[PDB]
């Protein structure tokens, strides 16, 4: 149950903003407090929207 | 500037900064922070949350009287 549904929307409309990507950290829980022990993988069209 | 228009896309409340600028629909009405600062008469010297907070206040101030 960690698929956090985000406001980014398919069909452009909302693009994947970087904040949405890092708000994903809560669902990890205490696991994600650290930041040095987590690895991100973004879809290509969310790297073009992170830009 | 076109507050009346943005009311149709996003209703009463304005989403968070990250989302407002990531919707393709609102890129016609207001594109990027430069526009925000040039229109509010603010400057790059004013930090962006100040420009956004000012934008959010305008959005509320203007809501059609109901």
């Amino acid at each position: 149950s960690a698929k956090v549904v985000t406001e980014a929307k398919a069909d452009g409309s909302v693009l994947v903003t970087a904040k949405t990507i890092s708000k994903l950290r809560r669902k990890l829980g205490r696991h994600g407090l650290k930041l040095s022990k987590l690895v991100l993988i973004v879809s290509m069209d969310a790297y073009y929207d992170l830009l | 500037i076109d507050y009346s228009g943005l009311r149709t896309i996003f209703g009463e409340k304005l989403p968070e900064s990250h989302i407002f600028f990531a919707t393709v629909a609102a890129h016609k009405y207001v594109p990027s922070y430069a526009f925000l600062r040039r229109e509010l008469g603010l400057s790059s010297a004013h930090t962006n949350r100040k420009v956004w907070k000012k934008f959010v206040e305008a959005y509320g101030k203007a809501i059609p009287p109901a």
